[PDB]
């Protein structure tokens, strides 16, 4: 009883976010900080539609200023920030409490550029 | 992140599933590609196997018991 | 006198030594010279997960750093 | 697919059965009963319910089959039913379970009364005269 | 590369427990103003080859009129379970990491006396089935307190897994935590391995002494690990490794020390002293460890 | 409905037949009464974490409960029935008729 | 037993039947089942003999396997409907291994077998007990899915039953065994009347449970469990036995007595449904509980049997202990038929 | 029979444990928490023979959504009718079913 | 007064055990309702978070709900840090 | 997987070595040539299996501290805690532990 209805493969092209687990967990919190207000538009859009059909372009907000914000990064803080998640990378719970020495240095980097 | 990312997988896998339904069952006489099995419009979270259907019996494997077998 | 114990009990040592590093070098040796990621609550497996399908050559612990953002 | 796994330690579940099922010198009948415990331990933790599979592996064989044998002794397809979504930071399972503090005050004051009104039930019966 | 990571797991237990009873029988010669095998090779290291090779030298005295089936099974069981329970360790990181590895080695330990039983039953004889009815009691009498203050001390905790008991026990050992709950899991442990003052009684009979001495070293791992917590540096796991197996070396020694210092009990006894010492205490102290993290605001994290 | 069910219903009627066939040897009716039990906690578990009903993981755990009392209240019949015959035949049971 | 331990027993087995009576939840209804269960089995036992073992060994077989197909029904039922509530069953499968379990639990036929000689080993006061109280719950639990049960099954259970009643009542010699096949054939005329109206199954229950309360009080005062050991009676307490002769003419279905009133008001009630041919197979049937009943009528007080001299003494002595509601029970099952009307409260 | 203590006390003995969609704990949504609710809107205050001729529709999804036999009927036969091509030869998988294609995070 | 604390003074010989038990038990069970700190548990139990926290839809009249996780609107947590 | 190949290589090494154990002496020819049922240890193990029953019950408190209803749940596990003491203390004061 009726047809469903799917966006075409043209749709969901994007440009996908290529960084691992452990580089997203390093910058996590100045990540939600600073984009936080597409995501919160795409999440409420979310849990109001109750379907991912209706939320393509918030998701293609999300991953492009995500980029952006990878881009800042990349920009500004490469080093500090490649200390910091190959630190968190090699811990196999990636606990933040191991190295808050490169936590701090990578703040306080990014504190005094962006 | 992971919220888009996965809703845009999960759309790309079952429209994947759709094109290739469209091309096997051109034949079938009162086939309907694409019929839903519910009578509401809504819509519903598909199965493993809506998903996994067609594809290897490796990464079926994978996605349905490796988080189970991970030890 | 009583150290003539001390052998015996040195055996068991390295027989007790011989396990616990052993995985440990494994769990390096098999995943590309880091701690083994430990998969509890279904959340980290999914992470794993997507570690594998970004890394391209099918193995999570090949880590994509920022130099992969473009 | 490992041919149908499930599939296959269900069929060794009702061989196991069928096994016991001819009652055969009680003790055999108790040793496939372990097996087929067994095997259901491994039907439930291959699903998913790793605690509930380990409270049978426990309670189950460690002490019910284990306290059936002492008392013997003294005398002469699959995988498309799965989900698609994540459970989280933490396991649905054992929340449900740890929900019978917080919520299940009825089943708690229930199974206790009826746990101590057994006691007494087997002393009495077990006095004699 | 797993199958190596199983049998380096495997084969150093059964050295190890081979020549725990050349350390056995020199600790205990030395107790008692003697000395231990000490011809046979330079300080008695050739006695456990020796042995082992004498006991698979000589015939099997098989009934010949008991169930060969049940018979043969038990030693296997017996074999399988105390090979098994060894897994679940971490030491520092686990061969296999369960989520729920405490109850699984409660499980492995609540079957470990089905091979009692069946070899009993097995022996076709009326006093080797009361010994074992009798064993079996103990045994279970006794895993009933080890479940209680197992769980009991895993409610500071946070979960049922082995490995955060390394980062629970960072900063201060569990043993300053609750001591009386150690020393009645000591008791346990020491009861549940029929061990002097707890132990009232060639191929099965040296399988069942393997299965019994690997069965004391992995209890013993496992205290060490539960109640005796040593620092862990995630670049150089061998100084965990190191401090664990020097406490498991303590913990044997004390063992063999208990079971050279001690009369023994009657059953009776120690079965009034269980249910009637123990088992109060443990119920008290559970309740205890139950309401002390809801009083000092000090409840685990995992969940 | 998946092959799974319909074999774990399978075994719960084997079981449920074994039980009331009756040869001899009380304890195998007890043995099968609680194949029959595990049968339902089999069940019952896979019914429950399938459909995700979060609430109701309280329930195979109670019902073991519940079951294994049952079956030391059995057991302790049965062995007074030995100690009062000697053996737990069923047969010894044909004071009472109809 | 310790009295303190027997009235905590009781405490339990009412409980029990509380439980399930007022449970909205399948779960907590078996709860409510396996209390019962637990609790009832040292009543039983509470004279300790062989026989008394073996009744409760038996009933406990009967009740395990009974709840054990209970659970699997529910079992059935969540699986093709998730809901836990007592409501219609969803299930044509899932209905029938319930309506067994159930029948199981009352001891409707074909699984009757058990209640005689469960009855038969027990003492008179457990007797009075599992034939009065031990049938709220399953009643109850029939009566809340009473739109979901199959009307063949049911009604030829209840047939199969109330004829099994009335044919193994006219063989028995011993008073409990009469009593036990007496109650089969009662709840077979009770179970019929289920998909048609409950209210006439909650007033032929409380009729019934009168009257074999008044019977077994009556059976207790004067302590005899054979014929002949209730032919004795009249030489001491004639009031007895002539109140006993009445309270089994009640029972028997016999106008104006109380014991017609559930007869009449099922059949009224079965003729509304156009159902014609049953309800008078069912009276026909029940002249054979009538028969049996004015058998033993005439062996208690209509005749005096010979007598012991050594009756002379008990001439001598007077019952020390008193049971209360004895005469009320003997009213209520004789004399309440101008108060059919009040079966409109819903009792 | 059913003496409702609970409705006239208030007291919610066992009525949280009734449903799929009543306060599971940490929001914790049922596989079929959506069928569930709109079935048992649907046949609130409309009596139970009014419902099952009514409300047939939502519990058809609420069965379909527990069993999902009409998607195992489907699946199989798709996979059937696959297995035929494949066999007599006019049909052959894409590379995304052959394990060659691209993986996306 | 004195019958009890005769008895308990006789208790404490040829029962220590007992005596342990039961002093540790009512210690556990009356303790918690006196201790402060319960109601900072109960709190450190609320402020885990273990869902996502979604947000409101704004309608120009939710002064106390926050605009930026940064802004000073909402529940803070600088009890549980000086804890 | 993996704990199953553990499993399979625990029982495999176990029953070849028990199986060469048992063979190794047999290649080389040689010579060749009731009623008590006391009721305590049935009681002691009736009492284990109810107590075993009563832990299972008790199981799930390491998660059970976690639920934001501390005063409840805490009341609940002192309940359990009580009636398992409550039956302990009634097989005690009837002579049910004794030899
Ligand atoms: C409609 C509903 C109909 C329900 C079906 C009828 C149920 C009838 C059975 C009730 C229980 C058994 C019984 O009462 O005996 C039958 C009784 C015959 O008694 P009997 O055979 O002479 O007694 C011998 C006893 O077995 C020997 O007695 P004992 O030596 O064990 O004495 C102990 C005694 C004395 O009790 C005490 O000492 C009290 C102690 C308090 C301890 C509190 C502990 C709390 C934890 O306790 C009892 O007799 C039972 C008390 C039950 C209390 C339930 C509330 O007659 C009736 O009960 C008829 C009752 C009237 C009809 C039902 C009520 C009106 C409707
Ligand atoms: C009311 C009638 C009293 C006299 C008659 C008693 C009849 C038999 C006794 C059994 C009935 C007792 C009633 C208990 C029902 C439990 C529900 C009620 O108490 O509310 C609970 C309140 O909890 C209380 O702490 C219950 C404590 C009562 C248990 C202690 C003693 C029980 C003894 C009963 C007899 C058992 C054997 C004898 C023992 C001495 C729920 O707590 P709450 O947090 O709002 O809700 C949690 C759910 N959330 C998550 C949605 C919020
Ligand atoms: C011999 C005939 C039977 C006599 C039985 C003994 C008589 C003494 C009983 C003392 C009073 C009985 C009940 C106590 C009153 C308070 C309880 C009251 O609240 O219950 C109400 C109900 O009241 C009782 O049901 C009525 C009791 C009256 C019984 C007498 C009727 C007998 C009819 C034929 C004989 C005529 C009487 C002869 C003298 C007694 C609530 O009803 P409700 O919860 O909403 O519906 C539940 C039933 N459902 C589920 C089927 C819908
Ligand atoms: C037999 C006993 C074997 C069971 C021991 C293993 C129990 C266990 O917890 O391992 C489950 C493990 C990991 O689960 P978690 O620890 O919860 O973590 C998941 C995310 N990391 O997953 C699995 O076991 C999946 C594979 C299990 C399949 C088979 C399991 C064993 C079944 C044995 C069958 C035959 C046993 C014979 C009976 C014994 C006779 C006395
Ligand atoms: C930590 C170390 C643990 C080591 C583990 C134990 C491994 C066991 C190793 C076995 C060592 C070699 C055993 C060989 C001796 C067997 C017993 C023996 O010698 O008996 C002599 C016996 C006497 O025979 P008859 O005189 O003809 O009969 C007299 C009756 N009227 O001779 C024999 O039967 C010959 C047996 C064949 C031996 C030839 C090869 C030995 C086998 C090599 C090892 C294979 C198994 C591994
Ligand atoms: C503000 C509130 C504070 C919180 C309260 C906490 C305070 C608790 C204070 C008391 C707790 C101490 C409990 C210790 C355990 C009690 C066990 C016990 O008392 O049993 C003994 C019995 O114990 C034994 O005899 C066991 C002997 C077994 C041999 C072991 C030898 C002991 C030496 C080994 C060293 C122990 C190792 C401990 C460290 C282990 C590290 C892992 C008494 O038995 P009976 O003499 O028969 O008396 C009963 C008849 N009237
Ligand atoms: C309300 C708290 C409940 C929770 C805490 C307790 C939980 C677990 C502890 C209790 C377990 C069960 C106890 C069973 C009681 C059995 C009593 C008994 O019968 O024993 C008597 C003996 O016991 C007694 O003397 C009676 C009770 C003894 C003392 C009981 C408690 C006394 C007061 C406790 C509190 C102390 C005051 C508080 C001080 C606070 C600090 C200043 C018989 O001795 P036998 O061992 O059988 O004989 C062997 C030798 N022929």
């Amino acid at each position: 009883p009726g047809i469903v209805e799917l966006p075409t493969l043209e749709d969901l092209k994007v440009q996908e976010v290529k960084v691992s687990s452990s580089v997203l967990k390093a910058a996590a919190h100045h990540y939600g900080a600073q984009c936080d207000k597409p995501n919160k538009e795409f999440m409420l859009c979310r849990w109001e539609e109750k379907d991912p059909r209706r939320c393509l372009e918030e998701g293609k907000l999300v991953n492009q200023c995500a980029l952006d914000f990878f881009r800042q990064i990349k920009r500004h803080c490469a080093e500090p920030f490649t200390e910091y998640w190959t630190c968190i990378d090699y811990s196999g719970l990636q606990l933040f409490r191991h190295c808050r020495k490169q936590q701090a240095k990578f703040d306080e980097c990014v504190l005094d550029k962006l | 992140l992971f919220q888009a990312e996965k809703d845009r997988r999960v759309l790309q896998m079952l429209r994947e599933n759709l094109e290739e339904e469209a091309i096997i069952m051109k034949d079938v006489p009162d086939w309907k590609v694409g019929e839903s099995v519910f009578h509401t419009t809504r819509w519903v979270t598909p199965m493993m196997g809506e998903l996994y259907g067609l594809r290897t019996n490796e990464e079926i494997l994978s996605a349905t018991y490796g988080f189970i077998w991970y030890t | 006198m009583w150290f003539e114990i001390l052998p015996g009990i040195a055996v068991m040592a390295a027989c007790l030594f011989i396990p616990g590093m052993a995985t440990a070098h494994i769990h390096k040796f098999t995943n590309g010279g880091k701690e083994k990621r430990v998969a509890h609550f279904s959340y980290q497996w999914n992470l794993m997960e997507r570690d594998r399908r970004i890394s391209g050559v099918n193995r999570y612990h090949v880590t994509k750093g920022l130099e992969n953002i473009d | 697919m490992t041919m149908y796994i499930a599939f296959i330690l269900s069929t060794i579940f009702v061989i196991g059965f069928v096994g016991f099922s001819s009652k055969p010198s009680p003790i055999y009948g108790g040793l496939g009963l372990i097996v087929s415990g067994g095997v259901g331990c491994g039907i439930v933790l291959n699903f998913g319910g790793s605690f509930l599979g380990l409270m049978v592996f426990l309670i189950y064989l460690g002490g019910m089959l284990v306290v059936f044998g002492y008392t013997t002794a003294m005398a002469t397809g699959d995988w498309v039913i799965y989900d698609t979504g994540d459970s989280g930071f933490f396991s649905e399972e054992a929340m449900g379970i740890a929900a019978l503090y917080s919520y299940g005050t009825w089943l708690v004051i229930v199974t206790g009364w009826s746990l101590l009104i057994g006691v007494v039930v087997i002393m009495e019966i077990t006095r004699g005269n | 590369m797993f199958m190596i990571n199983i049998l380096s797991l495997i084969i150093p237990i059964l050295l190890a427990v081979a020549f725990l009873t050349l350390v056995e029988r020199k600790v205990l010669g030395y107790m008692q103003l003697r000395k231990g095998p000490n011809v046979v090779g330079p300080y008695g290291l050739l006695q456990p080859i020796a042995d082992a090779l004498k006991l698979f030298t000589k015939e099997p005295l098989r009934p010949a009129t008991s169930s060969i089936s049940m018979f043969i099974i038990a030693p296997i069981l017996a074999l399988s379970l105390a090979l098994t329970m060894w897994v679940p360790l971490p030491m520092p990181y686990p061969l296999i990491n369960m989520n729920l590895g405490v109850l699984f080695m409660l499980a492995m330990s609540s079957l470990a006396v089905y091979s009692i039983l069946w070899s009993g039953w097995a022996s076709n004889s009326k006093y080797a089935l009361i010994g074992a009815l009798r064993a079996v009691a103990q045994t279970i009498s006794y895993e009933v307190t080890l479940a209680i203050i197992l769980l009991s001390v895993l409610l500071m905790n946070g979960s049922y897994t082995l490995s955060t008991l390394i980062t629970t026990q960072e900063h201060i050992w569990m043993i300053f935590t609750s001591w009386p709950l150690a020393m009645m899991w000591f008791i346990s442990t020491l009861a549940e391995t029929n061990r002097a003052p707890f132990d009232l009684t060639a191929g099965p009979f040296a399988m069942f002494f393997m299965a019994e001495y690997a069965n004391i070293i992995m209890m013993n791992a496992f205290t060490a690990i539960l109640f005796l917590g040593a620092s862990h540096d995630p670049h150089t796991p061998e100084l965990y490794t190191i401090n664990f197996v020097l406490k498991t070396l303590a913990l044997t020694i004390t063992f063999l020390w208990i079971r050279a210092s001690y009369p023994r009990f009657r059953y009776d006894q120690l079965m009034h002293l269980l249910w009637k010492s123990f088992l109060p205490l443990t119920l008290a102290l559970c309740m205890w460890h139950i309401s002390l993290p809801i009083m000092t605001a000090s409840i685990p994290p995992q969940s | 409905m998946p092959l799974v069910y319909m074999n774990i219903i399978m075994a719960f009627a084997i079981a449920l037949a074994g039980l009331l066939m009756y040869r001899s040897h009380l304890m195998s009716s007890l043995l099968c009464l609680e194949g029959m039990m595990l049968s339902l906690f089999i069940m019952s578990t896979l019914i429950i974490l399938n459909t995700h009903f979060t609430l109701a993981n309280m329930m195979p755990i109670i019902l073991l409960v519940f079951a294994a009392c049952e079956a030391a209240l059995g057991l302790s019949l049965l062995v007074m029935v030995s100690n009062t015959y000697g053996t737990d035949y069923v047969q010894n049971l044909n004071l009472l008729q109809c | 037993m310790n009295p303190i331990i027997y009235t905590t027993l009781i405490m339990t087995v009412m409980s029990g039947t509380m439980l399930v009576m007022i449970s909205s939840h399948w779960l907590l209804i078996w709860i409510g089942f396996e209390m019962n269960l637990l609790a009832m089995i040292p009543v039983l036992m509470k004279n300790f003999n062989p026989r008394a073992t073996e009744a409760a060994t038996k009933y406990f077989l009967t009740q395990a396997t009974a709840s054990m197909m209970l659970m699997m029904a529910i079992i059935i039922n969540l699986l093709y409907s998730g809901q836990w509530t007592i409501t219609k069953m969803f299930n044509p499968v899932a209905m029938t291994m319930m309506t067994m379990a159930l029948a199981m639990k009352l001891g409707l036929s074909p699984f009757h077998f058990w209640v005689p000689e469960v009855t038969q080993g027990i003492s008179l006061q457990a007797g009075l007990l599992l034939l009065t109280w031990q049938k709220l719950a399953p009643l109850s639990v029939l009566c809340q899915i009473s739109q979901s049960i199959n009307p063949n099954l049911m009604l030829t259970m209840a047939m199969l039953s109330i004829l099994i009643g009335g044919w193994g009542g006219l063989n028995q010699t011993q008073l409990r065994k009469i009593m036990a096949y007496s109650s089969i054939a009662h709840m077979g005329w009770m179970t019929a009347v289920l998909p048609y109206n409950t209210t006439m199954t909650i007033l032929n229950l409380l009729i019934y449970i009168t009257m074999t309360l008044a019977m077994f009080m009556l059976l207790i005062h004067s302590s005899a469990t054979t014929t002949l050991s209730l032919s004795h009676t009249w030489n001491k307490m004639p009031v007895i036995t002539s109140l006993m002769m009445v309270t089994l003419l009640s029972m028997g279905g016999l106008p104006p007595l109380s014991g017609f009133m559930p007869k009449w008001m099922i059949i009224q009630e079965m003729t509304k449904n156009e159902s014609i041919i049953m309800p008078t197979l069912m009276a026909m049937t029940a002249l054979l509980n009538l028969y049996f009943y004015m058998r033993l009528a005439y062996s208690s007080s209509l005749t005096m049997f010979p007598s012991t001299n050594n009756m002379k003494m008990k001439w001598q002595f007077e019952h020390t202990k008193q049971m209360k509601l004895l005469p009320t029970m003997i009213v209520l099952s004789t004399l309440v038929l101008p108060m059919t009307p009040a079966l409109s409260s819903l009792n | 029979p059913f003496f409702d203590v609970q409705k006239r006390l208030g007291l919610d003995l066992d009525r949280w444990m009734t449903i799929q969609s009543a306060e599971q704990p940490h929001k914790i949504p049922g596989r079929c928490h959506a069928f569930e609710k709109e079935w048992i809107e649907c046949a609130h205050g409309i009596g139970g023979i009014r419902a099952e001729k009514e409300c047939k529709i939502e519990f058809d999804d609420f069965v379909e959504c527990l069993l999902r036999q009409k998607t195992m009927k489907r699946l199989s036969a798709i996979k059937r009718q696959r297995d035929k091509l494949i066999k007599e030869g006019k049909y052959t998988p894409p590379p995304h079913h052959l394990g060659k294609e691209d993986p996306r995070p | 007064a004195g019958r009890i604390a005769s008895f308990l003074k006789n208790a404490w010989a040829k029962e220590p055990v007992l005596v342990a038990s039961f002093a540790i038990g009512g210690l556990a069970i009356i303790l918690p309702s006196l201790s402060p700190y319960t109601n900072y548990a109960i709190r450190i139990n609320r402020a885990t978070p273990y869902n996502y926290p979604v947000p409101l839809r704004d309608d120009g009249n939710m002064p106390d709900v926050p605009s930026h996780p940064q802004d000073p609107q909402g529940p803070s947590l600088e009890w549980l840090k000086n804890l | 997987m993996n704990i199953m190949l553990t499993l399979l290589t625990n029982v495999t090494l176990a029953s070849l070595l028990v199986l060469i154990a048992f063979w190794l002496p047999q290649l080389n020819a040689y010579s060749e040539k009731r009623l008590p049922f006391s009721m305590k240890f049935f009681l002691v193990a009736i009492t284990f299996l109810l107590f075993d029953l009563e832990i299972a019950l008790l199981l799930p408190l390491p998660w059970a501290s976690q639920t934001n209803n501390l005063k409840t749940m805490l009341t609940m596990a002192l309940f359990l805690l009580i009636l398992l003491a409550a039956s302990l203390a009634y097989e005690w004061t009837q002579k049910g532990l004794e030899w």
